[PDB]
């Protein structure tokens, strides 16, 4: 609003902004304080939220609440597809807690039944809350024809006002505060479609993602400000040139998801150096610089002193290095520049992230470096080393993860489970004061860290088909010691530490 | 021809006819496997009506007319007599145990009790034969087992109006279920296993707090505890609908309170780093946005 | 042909009674009896295969596994290893060679069953995908006199 | 030899059956108490429609390759362990519903594939039927007299 | 059996003519084009002469990028053919493609002349969304005299109303219209089907006929029910002019109360309207795909207008956020290439 | 080595005179299983608990025992790639151990011996194997004997 050249501009911005007025003359109290947006109004409820999540403002949040407030000011059922990991739902319950509103979100498919879906619309047609459909194509024809008609019958009972609607042929109260919201994920001929019936009914949006200046203006407001415009405008940049000159390999990944991890490993080391651009260089060369290869980490350099150079000795150069040439000398290997090199970088890297991923060729070395690395912190820090390997691929998920039996519910654990329940339950034996080492030395795919995705995540859960959720400790860390990534997503390769033995 | 030779199997097979039984907890004893006998009736029944396109069979018939006349109420008491062991096994994990559901439902249970005597008398009486087909020379099986489903089913219709309108009263209860309200109508003088299901419920909020008399206020599943304004007083002749409604509505007037007393005291020149000690997060974050743009309309 | 063959000299014959539904574990139960008869009866069994049973590869890697050896471990493994070993000393007692270890045992079983058991496969369109994955198996392949009764 | 008949358009089943009358029983391989009751109606003896041939059951391959152990008061066949007794007056049709599905190349190779399928190929053979209708009806009509006078 | 109603010479060309006349009222234009010189092609290569042939085909190819060939037109054939090939050097494509269908010389039958023609009583006419055969029905029973029931496919209420007019409807005699019949297919191939499928008596041939709402692009109807009924494609499609004023039309029924310059935002909107409404059957140039636009977006526009000028002056400003406002929210929610947007 | 290069006679005549090396035969094909290898090995195999070294699995007598693995080099992969029993046998080399995943705890083996034997990778069908499991073995290749020798 400052930057705004008259009161033209300042209006027109002001009018996009949630306004929270409140009554004076209400003694209503409960009525008091309305949400003003674009000339609508929405009156607040006072529901309990307790302590939520919040989402980054961005202005896609903000024409996403615009949207939804004006599909509600004609009463009409919200809706919007778009690809997966754009934050739907996450959308829909931050519109939901800024109005104190809970919003309860159905889960379809993961078989789930008609019976219940229907007892949950009937209930929520009568408490007037706000229900969200997620990812709604995903349903059976028969189910999904069925629970269309029945949201066409309760958005038809909104449109025309009726107090009293028939839904499972039951005479039921409704109540005029009650909102379906529907979520699509991509389709496979193109992007998903609602049927015909709803289609009149609804307000289709075209939700994605945001581009990178803005959120990384935002995240460097966060961590200390100094210059925030030329740090994220210098950030975006270097990644842009570093895209453009360096070669197309297939596990660079230079997008949103790089640069938040890059933020995120400058946040901690801000408090080791200070609120200036020369954290963020070392914090790209803790993350980016291991990830390149021999030809590209030239190129780094160049393009790095380029667009701005910071500092040049680092911190922490010579009791790890002791300390490591001491493990190699046990370990009766030759400390090469590239071997002590490597171990330093992986030492550092592991500080900050608990999966990390190790990759090169067949005998590049991988597994001397981490154990050596391993040995030596034994040494310095005095904490124990518990390792466990496993090759992952010789097991199924089933025999990994757990399962169901045939009819009994009695869970079998599985390997990296059952390991996880002794890492934490135990309370009897030094695992607290050891460090855990569990290696996934295999070639990974895909279907095996979508089970496990949630540990790859800021959660830093392990959740179980089972319906547990197992928090992990700091103590626990992962390597998928492997020699290719082909089969391995983008979203897990940005979760992870990543190091290429070139 | 081998008209005989099927015949003969068949009747050898039926006079060995024998079934499964075992005793649960309570005196009657269910009878186990219920599709072997079923599937062998079935199959004798086609093979019977088969017969009669035969042409060696014209004199040879009035047997096995008499053997499909025995076989074809075998059949009807089959279907009607493993109907009866469902249903009233289903009730009986819900009737039978509990004295708080059956003090709700006393007409219900006095009929259900006098169901499962006569049920009683048939089973044993029925076992003792020694013989499942001879089963079906026991007079009144089959319209006994006719009245009983129809009294079972009649149970059943209300055993779930019930519930229904219980639902009516307090709608959140839609979202826990029928086996979950069962424990919680059962459960509602002790007062410490609905904290259980309020996660489901509410959506928002973990577990009540109590102070042994009365409900001091509920946490979270952060960890945040709210302190109610008004207590929730607690008494032997109370159901769990009324005390949950009331807590329905006190909370929401205690987030009002604690929300206009933090805009109060925001008004009143004030940090907020001593009110977020004191105030819920919900409350400071909305004073907070109306002193926001309140500031902002002049700075307009 | 192979039938009238085999009743020339005196085997018996064996064809697989399998259909729709039969699967891997009734197919288990067809080659267990066949072997127990092969070995403990002397039987002498030409077990004739059609392209048509092998409905899954399930039953085209036991094959492979029969003809590369002379047993499917799978087919006496556990208990049922210790109840055949019973078998087994009985049956050698009972013919007045005696053998005590294990090994001994079941190297005689063994060559009992390589000379008292002829499979013999015909194939009707060795361009079908599944005749083509059973010429091309190794383990038949490298055993079988492959003959052509081509037309 | 067993007729298949390859009908989409079903009829035949029914044109078969008012021909045989209430001894045609109709059964299928989908039905999965198919083999007894094939089984119990070979020993009756009544005549047998199977309904979805692009299916197969092996086990039915005695019925089809004509073989039965000959006994000496008796004639039997193995369906399985079933050492069934044919009664002689018993006749197997199989019918199909699409030429779409495969048919096993044990049964093509032995089954008397016939097919009552509408053929476009009518066209060819009608329209000058009509033609010559509109023609000549005189001549049309000397065509059918000639031979049916005959 | 309508072709009666050098022998062979002439009842061939008229069964082709016939052939023209009935089938291509139940296809598209593209795909009339496509029968009309197919057709074409397989009466003048029997007929004529080899060289007719390749000329044919070489300026086929000419069209299409196939083969691209300029061979002689032929000796003296010049009045018979080269005017394709004029057309051709000036790249001009409607009437080469419109001279196929002008060679039949066959009247091409409107759906009135299908409808007065046949003797059915179902008709579905599918459509693509831009358009609705309605207002060509209108006209259509109006000057049959008829009446035009338009039954709409809501809830289930909707439903059991319209199952009830059609078993009254059709005793009564008078036409029926059933809108968009493919979002209730599933009530369709319970009730519909069985109802329909079936012809029962000459009863009903008399006096009732039944017509059904379609759209192209969307879920497949069941074969015997859309083998048992006649079909039609509705594809005349109105000017910009033409919808402009069909657009200003509308908004004098309910009428105006805001004040004398929402009547002007009005007007603008519905320019804006037909214009991108216009802009939208051109799909590989203009739109980058083809997006579909309702009335619903036009309801939306105008009451975000009513709502920012009942509490607005009369200044100039509100033009600033109008238009991000359309261009973001009320039409920009479908689009998701940002050069749509 | 090719087709018949005596890759097994061998095998099998070095260590038939040896009175230290039994042999097991495990000849693959296109879909072995672990579950195959391990029944193999149950026959001629012990396991023992210790503390020290969880569940070890000497063989059931004194000697050392070979695991001949022919055609190792044909089990189908899966579409990333990964033939899941190759990658065991790696470990069996690598690692002298595998999970034993119904009980979920680790065994060592003791004195088992792996010896591969394979077609050339360029044969109709064959899989390149992966370099990290080859990379344990000292390769040879054998070539039929000159003819002459013949
Ligand atoms: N620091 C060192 N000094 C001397 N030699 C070394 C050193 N590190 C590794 N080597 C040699 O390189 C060999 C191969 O490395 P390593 O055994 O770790 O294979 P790897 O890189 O883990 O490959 P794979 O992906 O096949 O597991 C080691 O066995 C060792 O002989
Ligand atoms: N008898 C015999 C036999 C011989 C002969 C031989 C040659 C040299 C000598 Cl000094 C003595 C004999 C008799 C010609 N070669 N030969 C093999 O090459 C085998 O190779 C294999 C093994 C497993 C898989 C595959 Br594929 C091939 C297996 N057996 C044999
Ligand atoms: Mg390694």
């Amino acid at each position: 609003l400052k930057n705004c050249s008259t009161k033209e501009e300042a209006r027109l911005l002001w009018a996009k902004v949630q306004k929270f007025y409140q009554k004076n003359d209400t003694l209503d109290d409960l009525n008091s304080v309305f949400i003003s947006q674009s000339g609508y109004l929405l009156q607040y409820k006072f529901e309990y939220i307790g302590i939520p999540e919040r989402l980054i403002y961005t202005p896609l949040l903000l024409i996403g609440f615009a949207t939804l407030t004006d599909s509600l000011h004609q009463k009409y059922g919200g809706c919007f597809f778009g690809p997966a990991g754009t934050g739907k739902t996450e959308t829909v319950k931050a519109f939901g807690q800024n109005l104190g509103r809970v919003v309860v979100v159905f889960n379809c498919d993961d078989s789930f039944d008609y019976q219940v879906l229907s007892r949950l619309l009937v209930g929520i047609t009568q408490i007037g809350a706000w229900g969200c459909f997620d990812q709604f194509n995903r349903l059976d024809e028969k189910v999904l024809s069925a629970v269309s008609a029945n949201i066409q019958q309760i958005q038809n009972g909104l449109q025309v006002g009726k107090s009293h609607i028939t839904l499972l042929e039951e005479e039921t109260p409704l109540s005029p505060h009650t909102a379906v919201f529907i979520t699509l994920n991509p389709g496979y001929n193109g992007r998903s479609e609602l049927p015909e019936n709803l289609k009149k009914s609804f307000r289709e949006f075209s939700m994605k993602s945001p581009q990178s200046g803005t959120i990384a203006e935002m995240i460097l407001q966060i961590m200390g400000f100094e210059d925030s415009k030329s740090l994220a405008s210098k950030i975006v940049h270097f990644l842009e040139l570093l895209s453009s000159k360096c070669s197309s390999m297939n596990h660079y990944h230079f997008g949103l998801r790089t640069l938040k991890g890059v933020l995120r490993n400058c946040s901690p080391l801000i408090s080791e150096f200070g609120e200036g651009e020369k954290t963020v260089v070392e914090s790209l060369k803790r993350v980016i610089l291991p990830s390149l290869g021999d030809t590209d980490e030239l190129v780094f350099k160049d393009e790095l002193s380029k667009i701005f150079d910071s500092a040049g000795t680092p911190l922490n150069s010579k009791a790890i290095v002791q300390c490591l040439k001491d493990a190699g000398q046990r370990s009766g290997f030759s400390m090469s520049e590239e071997f002590l090199k490597k171990c330093m970088q992986f030492y550092y890297m592991q500080k900050t992230q608990q999966a990390l991923i190790l990759v090169g060729k067949a005998g590049c070395g991988k597994t001397a470096t981490w154990k050596t690395v391993i040995d030596a912190m034994a040494i310095f820090d005095g904490h124990a080393n518990v390792v466990y390997v496993i090759d992952t691929k010789v097991l199924t998920k089933e025999s990994l993860y757990g399962s169901m039996l045939k009819a009994t519910l009695e869970w079998r654990d599985g390997l990296f489970t059952s390991i996880l329940r002794r890492v934490n339950d135990d309370i009897t034996g030094t695992f607290k004061n050891s460090r855990i080492w569990v290696v996934f030395d295999s070639d990974l795919d895909p279907e095996y860290v979508e089970a496990m995705n949630s540990v790859l995540d800021d959660n830093k859960i392990l959740t179980l088909p089972n319906g547990e959720r197992l928090p992990i400790p700091p103590n626990f860390r992962i390597l998928f010691e492997t020699d290719n990534l082909d089969h391995t997503t983008p979203a897990t390769i940005t979760r992870c530490g990543l190091l290429w033995f070139s | 021809f081998v008209i005989e030779k099927s015949l003969n199997r068949i009747k050898k097979f039926w006079k060995e006819a024998q079934y499964e039984v075992i005793e649960h907890s309570s005196g009657l004893k269910l009878v186990r496997e219920w599709d072997v006998l079923e599937q062998a009736c079935k199959e004798d029944l086609e093979e019977l009506v088969s017969m009669k396109a035969s042409n060696y069979y014209k004199i040879f018939e009035q047997d096995c007319l008499d053997l499909e006349s025995k076989l074809t109420k075998l059949s009807e008491i089959q279907v009607n007599w493993v109907e009866v062991q469902f249903y009233w096994l289903d009730l009986y994990g819900i009737l039978g145990e509990n004295l708080d559901i059956q003090n709700f439902l006393p007409l219900e249970t006095s009929k259900f009790k006098s169901l499962t005597s006569e049920y009683k008398m048939i089973t044993t009486r029925a076992f003792q034969l020694d013989t499942t087909i001879e089963v079906i020379h026991i007079p009144n099986f089959d319209t006994t087992l006719k009245l009983t489903i129809d009294s079972l089913k009649m149970i059943k219709s209300s055993l779930s109006t019930f519930l229904e309108r219980q639902r009516r009263q307090f709608p959140r209860f839609y979202f826990l279920g029928n086996d979950d309200l069962l424990k919680i109508i059962g459960s509602g003088k002790h007062h410490d296993q609905v904290s259980k299901f309020m996660k489901k419920m509410f959506g928002s909020i973990e577990s009540i707090i109590f102070l042994e008399d009365f409900i001091t206020g509920v946490r979270s599943v952060e960890g945040e505890v709210l302190n109610l304004n008004e207590k929730i007083e607690l008494k032997d002749s109370i159901q769990a609908q009324e005390w949950l409604n009331i807590l329905d509505t006190e909370i929401k007037l205690s987030v009002f309170t604690q929300f206009r007393d933090c805009l109060g005291q925001l008004k009143d020149g004030t940090d907020i780093e001593v009110v977020v000690s004191k105030y819920i997060f919900q409350a400071i974050l909305l004073s907070a946005q109306v002193m926001w743009t309140e500031l902002v309309e002049k700075c307009l | 042909l192979t039938r009238f063959v085999a009743w020339l000299n005196g085997l018996k014959i064996v064809q697989p009674k399998i259909h729709r539904h039969s699967n891997l574990s009734d197919f288990d139960m067809i080659l267990k009896k066949a072997i127990s008869d092969c070995s403990l009866k002397e039987s002498r069994t030409c077990l004739i295969i059609d392209e048509s049973n092998i409905l899954e590869t399930a039953f085209l890697e036991r094959m492979n596994t029969l003809l590369a050896n002379a047993d499917i471990p799978d087919l006496f493994q556990g208990e049922e290893y210790d109840k055949l070993l019973n078998n087994l000393r009985n049956k050698t007692r009972s013919l007045g060679l005696l053998l005590d270890t294990e090994q001994e045992l079941y190297d005689w079983f063994v060559g009992e069953i390589a000379k008292n058991l002829h499979v013999v496969f015909t194939i009707c369109d060795p361009t079908n995908n599944k005749s083509s994955a059973m010429i091309s198996s190794p383990a038949l392949f490298n055993r079988c006199i492959i003959n052509w009764m081509g037309d | 030899a067993v007729p298949f008949l390859l009908d989409p358009s079903s009829h035949m089943i029914t044109v078969i059956s008012n021909y045989y009358g209430n001894k045609t029983v109709l059964l299928s391989f989908l039905e999965e108490g198919f083999v007894k009751r094939l089984e119990n109606a070979i020993r009756f003896g009544s005549v047998v429609i199977i309904q979805d041939g692009e299916f197969f059951d092996p086990i039915i391959s005695r019925l089809i390759s004509r073989e039965f152990n000959h006994a000496g008061n008796r004639v039997t066949v193995e369906i399985g362990d079933h050492e069934v007794d044919v009664s002689g007056d018993f006749k197997l049709f199989i019918h199909s519903c699409d030429p779409s599905g495969d048919i096993p190349i044990f049964l093509r190779s032995r089954v008397r594939l016939v097919h009552f399928v509408t053929n476009k190929e009518s066209i060819e053979t009608r329209i000058f039927d009509i033609t010559l209708t509109e023609e000549n009806a005189e001549m049309q009509r000397k065509r059918e007299d000639l031979i049916k006078l005959n | 059996k309508r072709v009666f109603i050098t022998r062979v010479d002439e009842i061939l060309w008229l069964l082709y003519q016939e052939v023209y006349c009935q089938f291509s009222t139940a296809l598209d234009k593209k795909f009339k084009m496509i029968m009309a010189m197919t057709m074409f092609c397989l009466y003048k290569f029997d007929i004529e002469s080899e060289q007719y042939k390749e000329a044919v085909l070489t300026m086929i190819g000419v069209l299409s990028e196939s083969s691209d060939g300029v061979p002689k037109l032929t000796v003296d054939t010049n009045d018979d053919l080269r005017y394709l090939w004029d057309y051709v050097t000036t790249k001009s494509y409607i009437s080469a493609l419109n001279w196929f269908k002008n060679e039949f010389f066959v009247d091409e039958w409107n759906i009135a002349d299908v409808v007065a023609n046949s003797e059915n009583n179902y008709f579905t006419m599918a459509s693509e969304r831009d358009v609705d055969g309605t207002f060509k029905l209108i006209e259509l029973a109006k000057a049959s005299k008829e009446s035009l029931k338009i039954i709409p496919l809501g809830s289930i209420e909707n439903l059991n109303y319209a199952q009830e007019e059609i078993s009254k409807s059709k005793i009564e005699g008078g036409w029926i219209l059933l809108q968009n019949i493919q979002m209730s297919l599933s009530w369709v191939k319970t009730y519909l089907h069985k109802h329909v499928e079936e012809t029962k008596a000459a009863e009903e041939h008399e006096k009732f006929k039944m017509f059904m709402t379609c759209h192209l692009t969307g879920d497949k109807l069941p074969a015997p029910l859309l083998q048992r009924t006649d079909r039609v494609v509705y594809e005349d499609i109105p000017g910009i002019l033409d919808t402009v004023k069909d657009l200003w039309g509308s908004q004098f029924f309910t009428g105006k109360i805001s004040g004398v310059w929402s009547v002007y935002c009005t007007f603008l909107l519905s320019w804006f309207h037909a214009l991108i409404t216009a802009r939208t059957r051109l799909v590989p140039h203009g739109f980058s795909k083809k997006y579909y636009f309702n009335d619903c977006d036009f309801q939306f526009a105008s009451v975000y207008l009513e709502n920012v000028l009942a509490t607005n002056s009369t200044n100039n400003i509100p033009w600033a956020q109008v238009r991000d406002h359309i261009a973001t929210i009320v039409y920009g929610g479908k689009i998701d290439e940002e050069k749509d947007l | 080595g090719p087709p018949g290069s005596g890759k097994t006679m061998i095998m099998n005549n070095a260590l038939r005179n040896s009175s230290l090396y039994d042999v097991v035969g495990i000849n693959f094909s296109k879909d072995t299983t672990t579950e195959h290898i391990l029944s193999a090995l149950h026959r001629h195999t012990n396991y023992v608990t210790t503390s020290k070294g969880l569940t070890l699995l000497p063989k059931s007598d004194i000697k050392n025992l070979v695991l001949f693995c022919d055609e190792i080099n044909l089990p189908k992969l899966d579409k990333y790639g990964s033939q899941n029993v190759v990658l065991f046998l790696r470990q069996l080399m690598e690692k002298q151990g595998f999970w034993k995943t119904p009980e979920n705890k680790w065994v060592t083996i003791e004195r088992i011996h792996i010896v591969g034997a394979c077609n050339p990778p360029t044969d109709p069908g064959r899989i390149p194997m992966s370099e990290r499991f080859t990379r344990h073995a000292a390769i040879l290749y054998l070539g039929y004997p000159s003819g002459k020798s013949l």
